[PDB]
């Protein structure tokens, strides 16, 4: 009746940390000799039930899914599903549906927190897109919490966001120069913004970690392609990939789930942004 | 039965170099097990080593018993440094 | 008879090339409702064989191929297909199959032409696994013709290869300041081995484009992301992606091929790494 | 039915931007064709967009022949304002 052929659902595999995640799928979907059918969505929630309706279709034993954003429907349509869909980097408060992911809130925490420790005033923030789940109601809050835990102004002129590219890294890292209190230490929600973010901050005549010190996250390799070297949370893509698969094949050849909803190890990489 | 060691891999063991190392212990038939921080689960399972997260200088054993223990427990050494991981 | 979806055999997705050029092909394939069906080799001949196999066995319209090295060997089973098969960012000496590529060995000419027109003496080329005939074969010769072309000696030990690692990058800038003549201009092969470069030479002391001027390759965007920015021979992905797709659509819904053996466009982009 | 453009987009017309002004003109029912350099490709075809290679400040042509030029002509500027192409 199967197919031996799984779907799996992507925004955009041109991207470093979806690729990065796609490898890990394959390697182990291949170990377990299951072919798969990749399709990108480019983030657009139409596009997104779509091609889940056209995958699920065409016989597949499972799903993949990744999205920045599970919306509140796509859990009616993903229970409406007729085969095991695992949720990879892509969270969903209700937890009707398994997924594979990191303790994000936590290490958002774990990392401003370790500014603080390094003795810092003003901690800023540069996220990307509020308006995903693991953004705002993941990321920053840690961010916060790291900082009301320890006494010290929420300022929502602090946080400011940007998309995922290099680009928007670099006007942040102006737009928070811009205040009349400068931040001396800044967390970026990502590597590739922590790039800009770097730069940025260079080009203005300040030195990193002497002046401002930086911390990114998912510890991509951009993380050592850089003048000084990224101080990056740690995030094991290939490996939320993997064990994503690797949880479906269970849910596929009824094995035994200890747990559907996992949440992968993590921890910090100090390189040179950071004294 | 067990070898103990030591790794020196940047990566530790995760992704490929860790998918290999679980890849070459499905293949021998003995009964191998990874120990880290005295938490033990099946070596030859990805969410078991998976969910462990070795980092870098985190001294593990490698537990082989069965019908070829050493056979296991040798290519194992091999696979370890042909993949640069432990020493 | 079909099957609606066409098969693609690539090296390593969690590189930003390939997976650039997965996202062409993904793109395309969609526009003309064709599912693809993935899968990695890692630069294996073996596997990449074998692999050809399985695809081919479970009836797939047709298929992209991707290898740094197309064996002779390759080309008797890739002609013993069943269905329509072309090549993407790799060839082979003898046109047999379809192919979609740059026209390499012009660039690299291109390139290293420009340096010397720029006023230089020493130029040296960072290359990456000379077994690979897409290298020895086309972008090396480039360098020396653009070279032998203006009279200048070509030196073997000018030349000197590495992985396509950033890493390995670093290497060879050491490597080349090892000698007594010292280069005052380099070529890479590829953009992330120059960002290697880059800092390699860098840490040592020295100026870029100051001392030595650097020129990458693909024109990825690792190309924007370094101080200097990166210039690089540009190298379509996608496009090679998109077309190497379309052309196959033809190849597959026969319509009328005006040439199975394409090269599209090339050129430079003059950054700062090189003034 | 004719309408000439000068592209400022550092992408020049390649990747998907380009895919977009393809798949926004096998909409249309008309005849629409892209002129550069004076070499002319039907602009509803892939490897004749992608076979030119428009780099960045280089004039360009839309033709649009058919029972609906205006309409044609009419979206093609917005998808290349909204893909952020020519001016
Ligand atoms: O390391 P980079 O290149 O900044 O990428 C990370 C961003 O890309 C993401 O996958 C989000 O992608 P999307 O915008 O396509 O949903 C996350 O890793 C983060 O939101
Ligand atoms: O831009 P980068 O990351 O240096 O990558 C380019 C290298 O990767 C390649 O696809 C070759 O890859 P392989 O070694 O996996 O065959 C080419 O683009 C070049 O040989």
């Amino acid at each position: 009746k199967k197919t031996t052929t799984v779907g799996v659902i992507i925004p955009d595999i041109s991207n470093i940390f979806y690729a990065e995640l796609a490898r890990g799928i394959e390697d182990i979907a291949t170990m377990y000799k299951y072919n798969i059918i990749l399709s990108n969505s480019d983030q657009n929630q139409d596009k997104e039930l779509h091609l889940l309706n056209n995958m699920l279709g065409k016989q597949v034993d499972g799903i993949i899914f990744m999205s920045g954003n599970v919306t509140e429907e796509h859990v009616e349509e993903l229970k409406k599903s007729p085969v095991p869909v695992v949720l990879a980097a892509s969270i969903e408060s209700t937890n009707q549906i398994p997924s594979v992911t990191i303790d994000y809130e936590q290490a958002a925490f774990d990392a401003v927190q370790s500014l603080i420790d390094s003795g810092h005033k003003n901690i800023a923030f540069v996220s990307g897109t509020l308006e995903e789940p693991i953004n705002h109601a993941k990321k920053v809050k840690g961010y916060k919490r790291a900082l009301t835990e320890s006494g010290l102004p929420v300022r929502d002129s602090y946080i400011v966001e940007g998309d995922y590219t290099y680009d928007s890294g670099i006007e942040a890292v102006e737009k928070l120069l811009e205040e009349d209190e400068k931040p001396t230490a800044i967390f970026v929600g990502t590597d590739e913004m922590a790039l800009g973010v770097i730069h940025g901050a260079q080009d203005r005549g300040l030195n990193v970690p002497n002046d401002l010190e930086i911390i990114g996250f998912d510890n991509t390799r951009l993380s050592t392609m850089v003048r000084p070297q990224l101080t990056s949370v740690v995030q094991p893509m290939y490996d939320i990939g993997a064990v994503a698969m690797r949880l479906l094949t269970k849910y596929m050849n009824k094995e035994t789930v200890d747990s559907s909803i996992v949440q992968l190890p993590h921890r910090i990489e100090f390189r040179q942004s950071t004294k | 039965a067990q070898k103990t060691f030591t790794v020196t891999a940047d990566s530790g063991i995760h992704a490929r170099p860790a998918t290999t190392l679980v890849q070459a212990a499905s293949k021998f038939d003995s009964d191998i097990n990874l120990e880290f921080n005295g938490k033990t689960v099946n070596l030859k399972s990805i969410m078991g080593v998976m969910s462990l997260g070795i980092q870098k200088g985190a001294t593990i054993t490698i537990s082989a018993e069965g019908s070829d223990e050493a056979d296991a427990l040798a290519a194992l050494e091999d696979t370890m440094s042909k993949e640069g991981l432990g020493e």
